[PDB]
């Protein structure tokens, strides 16, 4: 997907138990400044499907990462200026699990990625994974012939 | 102690085999993990913290090692110990919280109370 | 934890030496030209496997992952798994339907969506539910330079052959197809490209008497033509739409009694050596369906005990693993000469308890033979297999670290090759090799 101007996000995914995200910045020619910066840990098992969610907040959107051991991890992409700010003398205990990666794609695109959310179930491997478009539902389509919509109800978060 | 009684003397030899000094307290019927867990705080160059202690909780049971760490009053090295430990993340992290904000000597009476240590957690 | 075997069959064909011979084997129940419904040859449609197989409708990706899955509903927690094929002829079978067969196996353990057979297995590699070896059975007539190095394409680590017999008369009136100085030979090109070789016998077979059936055995140890790494004991059965079932009608063949049977097979297991296994002594057939022959289902067991007021212990390295506890272990090693090359056993012993610990096997490859252009640039030597049950864990590195100072000093060799399976490529590129093809090799 695209971040505001030029600046874009690929999100690579395969073979192993991590999830690879690149960044480029666009030129009248071509592209460039193309390398690998972050390195998604969390996974058991393969990641067979992940998407983009729409960027309906600008600034604030979401991502999918469905995988083979069963489970369909989420995370959160944030933009500068709005990078949840940490590691400060009065810390919060962070719990090194959510340890919010972080760079910079040239000099002045900055973003953070942090932890969302994680779901059971699905009773074996899933296949397919789909946003909507205007609502935050989230479609799943697993190998045991079964297809599921998941949905964050009220007063309860999850 | 014969092993520790020439590699804790030489500058150079907690160098190289910093790792088998965590095996040699561990190991003894005293069970001396109290100065095992005591070096290790003092390692500031890298991440080695996160390569012993996965080490020292390899042949030792964790919360045994959780225990530990956690009564030689410094709280930070309690959490590294906590997250190898399959536990639940809800139960001992809002603990840890607690733990984190009071006084020193407000945190040296809280810190018995959990264990067992009335005596001197009445100190 | 352990290793979980799942078993498939490919689909109901007939054997190839229909056509020239006239007819399938004397013995061999089933298959298409049968009664029994839509059954693979060489089975009743009535055994466990065969039933899922029916019922898959011998779908190669939804009948291996379905018996992957019910075996993890009882709770193994598996992770590695062994292929084995069985029923019918597979290498018989048309290319094309033979490479698509492969590829969906290993799709069901990876997750990858191809029909690449050079693409399915480098996905392979790192799957996490990993295939540490496919074994496949076949005739020593398919065993050419053709068929082995496809089979090294399919992952393909053992093979199983038929031999029933090393008389040459048993192999010409049972319609078997071939010549006992074929197999000896297509055993030299089998074990010099790297493959565990498995052969299958069969007591009681039509004209091999009670005194043969003793000198056949003492012969297939004794010969340095046949010394393979396994058996599977296989005692003949009557059934119903057999060629043999009209000797048993016309009263021209009868079996032997379950008392000279168990004795029979308790003198056969004395004599097995230390660098074989025993798989099975008997075949899951149920009992309804066989009229003359093996009564009960218990073989093994009788056996056991009819050696134990012999005073002759079963030294069979199916029998004597962890399954009491070590404490102390030596090393000892064993040297055969085997069909061209000089096989060599080294293990993890105790002589008082009789339990082993690791195992490997070592070749010299030989000059003779040996096809395959990566052993031949220089002298190589040829690693088939290391097994360790279960600190109780470097005993891996030990017998590696040891069948590579034995290669370059007492073979002189410039090279040494592993035929490691394909999801088990990873535990040797830590210890220094390099994949070229199907081996997984270093020069010494
Ligand atoms: C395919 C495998 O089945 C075995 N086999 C074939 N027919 C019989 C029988 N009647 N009894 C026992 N085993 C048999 C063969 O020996 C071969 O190894
Ligand atoms: S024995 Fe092997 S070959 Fe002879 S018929 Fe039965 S299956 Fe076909």
């Amino acid at each position: 997907s695209k971040v505001e101007e030029k600046k874009y996000l690929l999100a690579i995914g395969g073979t192993n138990v991590n999830v690879f995200i690149a960044s480029f910045i666009l030129s009248d020619s071509g592209i460039e400044k193309c390398r690998v910066v972050a390195e998604l840990e969390g996974h058991e098992d393969w990641v067979k499907s992940l998407a983009f969610r729409h960027q309906e907040t600008p600034g604030d959107y979401l991502l999918c990462s469905g995988s083979q051991d069963r489970y369909i991890r989420l995370w959160r992409i944030r933009i500068n200026d709005l990078i949840d700010d940490s590691e400060e003398d009065s810390k919060k205990l962070t719990l090194l699990s959510n340890k919010q990666y972080k760079f910079q794609i040239d000099d002045e695109l900055r973003v953070g990625i942090n932890f969302e959310a994680l779901i059971m179930g699905h009773d074996d491997w899933i296949s397919s994974l789909q946003w909507h478009e205007s609502r935050l539902q989230l479609l799943a389509a697993t190998a045991d012939t079964s297809l599921m919509v998941w949905e964050p109800d009220e007063t309860s978060g999850i | 102690d014969a092993v520790l009684n020439v590699l804790l003397s030489n500058p150079e030899y907690k160098k190289k085999y910093l790792q088998t000094i965590i095996t040699a307290y561990a190991s003894q019927n005293p069970q001396n993990l109290s100065a095992a867990l005591k070096l290790i705080s003092e390692l500031e160059n890298s991440e080695e913290k996160d390569s012993c202690v996965t080490y020292l909780c390899f042949l030792q049971d964790v919360n045994v090692v959780y225990k530990s760490a956690l009564s030689l009053y410094d709280v930070s090295l309690a959490l590294l110990v906590a997250q190898k430990s399959q536990m639940d993340p809800r139960e001992y992290l809002p603990f840890l919280q607690e733990l984190q904000d009071n006084e020193p000597l407000r945190r040296k009476f809280l810190i018995d109370d959990y264990l067992g240590n009335y005596e001197k957690a009445l100190e | 934890s352990g290793i979980a075997v799942v078993a498939v069959m490919c689909k109901p064909h007939r054997c190839p030496h229909i056509a020239y011979t006239g007819n399938i084997c004397v013995y061999c129940p089933g298959g298409p030209d049968s009664d029994f419904e839509y059954s693979t040859q060489s089975y009743t449609g009535y055994e466990p496997t065969s039933m899922r197989a029916i019922r898959a409708r011998y779908d190669p990706y939804e009948q291996a992952r379905g018996r992957v899955e019910q075996l993890k509903q009882l709770g193994h927690s598996i992770d590695k798994v062994e292929y084995v094929l069985m029923g019918g002829t597979f290498m018989s079978l048309p290319k094309e339907y033979r490479e698509d067969f492969i590829v969906k196996l290993h799709n069901a353990l990876s997750g990858f969506n191809g029909n690449d057979i050079d693409e399915a297995i480098l996905y392979s590699q790192q799957s996490l539910t990993k295939c540490v070896g496919i074994t496949i059975e076949t005739r020593p007539d398919y065993c050419t330079q053709t068929h082995l190095d496809d089979m090294l394409k399919y992952g393909c680590t053992r093979l199983e052959i038929g031999v029933q017999s090393l008389y040459e008369d048993v192999a010409r009136d049972t319609n078997r197809g071939h010549t006992v100085r074929s197999v000896c030979e297509t055993f030299a090109v089998s074990k010099d490209a790297g493959y565990k070789v498995v052969s299958h016998m069969m007591p009681d077979l039509p004209n091999v008497g009670m005194e043969r059936d003793i000198e056949q055995f003492k012969e297939y140890f004794e010969n340095p033509d046949f010394r393979t790494d396994g058996l599977k004991i296989y005692p003949t059965l009557v059934i119903r739409g057999t060629g043999l079932y009209e000797l048993w009608k016309t009263g021209r063949y009868k079996s032997y009694s379950a008392n000279a049977l168990v004795d029979l097979v308790a003198r056969i297991l004395a004599l097995v050596p230390p660098w074989t296994r025993i798989y099975r002594v008997q075949r899951d057939i149920p009992m309804p369906l066989v009229t003359s022959g093996v009564d009960n289902g218990n073989l093994r067991e009788l056996a056991l005990a009819r050696m134990k007021d012999l005073g002759t212990t079963c030294r069979d390295v199916r029998t004597r693993e962890v399954g009491v506890q070590p404490d102390q272990v030596e090393l000892i090693r064993r040297d055969y000469y085997a069909n061209g090359g000089w096989e060599t056993f080294l293990s993890y012993e105790d002589p008082k308890k009789d339990i082993l610990i690791g195992l490997l096997r070592l070749r010299k490859a030989s000059k003779k033979y040996t096809y395959r252009k990566e052993f031949t640039s220089q002298r190589t030597s040829i690693v088939r297999e290391l097994h360790v049950y279960g600190q109780h864990q470097g005993f891996g590195t030990l017998l590696m670290e040891e069948a590579e100072r034995i290669a370059k000093e007492e073979h002189g060799s410039e090279k040494i090759s592993v035929i490691s399976g394909v999801g088990v490529r990873n535990y040797y590129g830590k210890l220094g090799y390099e994949l070229d093809g199907p081996y997984m090799s270093k020069r010494i």
